[PDB]
RNA sequence: UUUAGAAGGAUUGCCGUCAGGAAAUUAGGUGCGCUUAGCAGUGUACCGCUAGGCGG
DNA sequence: TGCTAAGCGCACCTAATTTCCTGACGGCAATCCGC
């Protein structure tokens, strides 16, 4: 209908999630694509049909909530737990679970295909990005929602692209050993959570959030990614994370 | 429990964490020098629980 | 009929406070000058003056106790503290992120619209603006202060400022024009007549020249180091959003024994303030019973109980049924 | 009331600022001030530490290189200037945590009874006596021709103090300036005045190019002398000024034998005279379990000690 | 429709005392900075006769 | 309201050696478990 690219420039996320079972750092990519699909579903409910099918993930600044020890490691803080539903809900001190939190300044380049993609849609996103959360964190402020044309209006920042060929072509053993060897060879490469693989079959269990949609138990699957500057990014379309489904695999891929 | 896009519809995904993976990561990152963070959060009572 | 709560009922926050950042200023140039306030490391040598068993006392009463700490103090030439934080008011009906049963969603939406009809989130909003205008968010930074000045800027309108030492911390005023002006917009944001409200609060506390500033302390569990690890936001001192939010939710004056203990408590589920160690609303005036008497065994509860239930739903949380196996 | 609360804590009521050091000339002391900075001083030594007989043979004539730091006046300055200020806060508005409300009511009742008897006046006179005698100048009071301590509250500079004319083992109760400042601290401690900010400036005429001793910082792992730098210049910890302001306790059981004040601590520990002086029934724990948990009209000296620790603060919490 | 949704980390403190860094020195040699031009742009802007327009 | 255009800014040799780098005492109390 009308393809285009909207950039949500310098979104300051406060206290997002950072724990994905073996990772403390950058949130999952399913969380940012969930911000995308939540923005899509709230715009499509103001009668603005816009199907978002590809998201760029640029990074300008971060602060993992904690401190850096003298030995150069990281200690992650947590808020004091309050009343947590359960058997011990009336006790004044609650149990502390595994949780990590991060602060990010990110810019999201979206691949938007709608009937009309104009600056009125940008105003709609501005009036829609102030009732949503990125990962599980609040948006303090955003710089500007603008339409971009090519890879020159994009601000300076370091994108996140999937580097699976640096993980398949690795030392040996099992995939964890390949990951550890690959992170030893390239020190500018990070583990990233990239989606889910089912542990059961599609069906109805009791306790679901929505009792009418299909349900499947999942593990998180993880891979490698790295950072590339905005200047040295070739034909965009390689920083655009997109949904991709298979039989048993719920994956986020850069094609 | 989270939603995931499957072909114009959605599938609810209730994520179960992996204990054995976390154990294998903790074994194979003590003997390594890649960036690593120790999560000193779970007490022994809740770990027993 | 409705015979229970949904198997996954969830609610999001409707008063989303942001992290705070601490600045150091003068008072006769508080509108133009602004300097960064940094958190220093202060190591201490102490004595073992804690209670210990009478056998350990004979072995350790005159033993040095070195400890690690951090501290934030002002400069020798700046006498005031500038804290700037922001809030994101959101609608209450549009903060239900999850509900399994459709009939419970219909019933709860009917009860929120009935609350919009009678006192449409206005008394609660006036109490939230009082907890901005008495500066309860200055937890230990409100003690020993000559002048406290609080400024609220909704959208881009800068409202007339507050003398936050002329408000009592145990009495909520319902007559100040600025508070009513802010509170009507917060009430309209909670009703759903506005989809979002951005409030920016800036405080000016004249404590004294080189005096101690008290940031929020971070819970950091490290075996090697066990010291006062204070909060540094973008390199400078500050406060968590949870501390400021717990200050703003101290509006509950409708608990079963308010006439004895005459102080507002934070709005929790079982009435669990972290100062007094007894639950203040433990059986009959708890949120779970006072929402199962409102939505399930339909009944017109008193307006104070409706205030408490709506204040919990503005606080938000996991509000489902006792999950079974 | 049986047992103290599980979370009981108190905040300070005498907040002392960190100290900054300056250099002046004494005849130009009211119009002239310069920064005093810390200088690194590497020193070569002999191995004079006591060694076992199988190490001394090999390392008695071995050089000992050691790192260190120092602070010294200039060759044109004869006076050290120390500037700190004290925030006086009320005593009832200083309980930071109390899980029981009955215990809060009992503490407020006993503080109100003490306000009825002596309106925190003997304690405040002792505090202004430790501002006027200049006990905060720990090793900087040794070898000084003239020490002048000026105290400024609000915008009134009170008449200056000949700090060297004050014995450190006695407490004057007949000085007009000490009584006038102590009455304001007394009314601030009682509750009549909500806060009092008292700014202290002391001039120490020690001499030309003489050594100024700052507070040394604490090192934990495996170090040298690291002295305190407050805003670039030399300075002292607030902890060290407050331990010289709380040297007011002449109420311990063995005072008639050792006739000097000690700092006010829970178990009566004194690091100068290395003996505990309150290890038993005259400690704070057994004087707060016999003033509120089992109501007993304690002697007034013991009441002075309990309110002095409630001005000091701490985590006084039972399991 | 985001490992969804929720969360007060708090109170208190004396780091101290002491010290020899020290002895010796070769930086040297060599060298093309050149060519050319309007301080011009009127170079100024005053002396008189409510807003506005005017003798020389 | 202008303030120039043009070329280029070394080749060598090296940068010390001995003795050592403290002794003490100590590093908190509370609370964070579902069944």
């Amino acid at each position: 209908m009308m393809k285009g690219y909207i950039l949500l420039e310098k979104v300051n996320i406060e206290n997002a999630n950072a724990f994905n079972n073996i990772i403390v750092g950058i949130p999952a990519i399913t969380s940012f694509l969930g911000f995308a699909r939540a923005l899509e579903r709230k715009l499509n409910a103001k009668e603005i049909a816009i199907r978002i099918n590809g998201v760029g993930l640029e990074f300008h600044e971060y602060e993992l909530k904690g401190y850096k020890n003298k030995r150069g490691q990281y200690v992650t803080s947590c808020p004091l737990p309050g009343s947590i539903p359960g058997q011990n809900e009336k006790k004044l001190d609650a149990h502390i679970m595994n949780q990590a939190y991060i602060d990010l300044n990110m810019s999201f380049l979206l691949e938007v295909e709608g009937p009309h993609v104009d600056m009125s849609t940008c105003k709609s996103i501005k009036s829609t990005m102030e009732t949503l959360r990125i990962a599980g964190g609040i948006i303090r402020n955003y710089k500007k929602i603008r339409l971009i044309d090519t890879l020159a209006d994009i601000p300076y920042g370091y994108f996140l692209t999937l580097r699976q060929d640096n993980l398949n072509d690795a030392a040996g053993d099992d995939m964890l050993d390949k990951m550890i060897h690959a992170l030893q060879q390239e020190d500018t490469l990070v583990p990233i959570a990239v989606g889910f693989k089912a542990l059961s079959e599609v069906g109805h269990v009791e306790g679901q959030r929505d009792p009418e949609k299909d349900h499947c138990f999942v593990e998180s699957i993880f891979s490698l990614g790295g950072f590339e500057c905005s200047k040295i990014l070739e034909d965009i379309n390689s920083c655009l994370w997109r949904y991709k489904t298979e039989e048993g695999l719920y994956l986020c891929t850069i094609i | 429990q989270v939603f995931f896009p499957v072909g114009g519809s959605y599938h609810l995904l209730s994520i179960l964490p992996s204990t054995v993976l976390n154990y294998e990561v903790s074994d194979r990152l003590y003997r390594s020098k890649i960036p690593k963070i120790r999560l000193r959060l779970l007490s022994s009572n809740a770990a027993s629980t | 009929t409705l015979k229970s709560r949904p198997e996954n009922l969830s609610f999001a926050r409707c008063l989303n406070t942001t992290e705070a950042k601490f600045w150091q200023t003068d008072f006769l140039k508080r509108h133009t000058f602004k300097l960064p306030l940094l958190i220093t490391d202060k190591a201490v040598l102490a004595s073992k003056g804690h209670e210990m068993p009478p056998d350990k006392l004979e072995k350790e009463i005159m033993d040095p106790n070195p400890q690690k700490s951090q501290s934030c103090t002002l400069s020798t030439e700046c006498d005031t503290l500038r804290i700037d934080f922001g809030i994101k008011v959101l609608p209450v009906k549009e903060s239900m992120y999850s509900c399994s049963d459709y009939n419970y969603r219909t019933a709860i939406y009917q009860k929120i619209d009935e609350y919009i009809a009678e006192d449409g989130f206005l008394t609660l909003a006036k109490r939230y603006v009082n907890n901005i205008a008495n500066a309860r968010f200055l937890w230990r930074n409100r003690k020993g202060a000559e002048i406290i000045e609080t400024i609220v800027t909704i959208e881009d309108k800068e409202y007339p400022s507050f003398n936050s030492k002329s408000f009592n911390l145990d009495t909520f005023v319902e007559d100040n024009a600025t508070i009513n002006e802010i509170a009507q917009q917060i009430a309209d944001t909670f009703a759903g007549k506005r989809e979002y409200l951005n409030i920016y609060v800036t405080c000016f506390v004249k404590i004294g020249c080189a005096m101690e500033v008290y940031p929020s302390q971070e819970m950091t569990f490290d075996d090697d180091d066990k010291g006062k690890k204070l909060f540094k936001f973008e390199g400078s001192a500050g406060m968590h959003s949870q501390k400021i939010n717990n200050a703003l939710r101290t509006i509950d004056t409708w608990y079963p024994d308010y006439t004895t203990y005459e102080f507002p408590i934070p709005v929790e589920n079982y009435g669990a303030a972290r100062s007094i160690g007894i639950p203040f609303r433990p059986d009959t005036k708890s949120f779970y019973k006072l929402i199962d008497r409102m939505i399930l065994k339909n009944e017109d509860l008193p307006i104070e109980d409706k205030h408490y239930v709506m204040a919990i739903l503005i606080r938000g949380g996991m509000f489902s049924k006792k999950q079974e196996k």
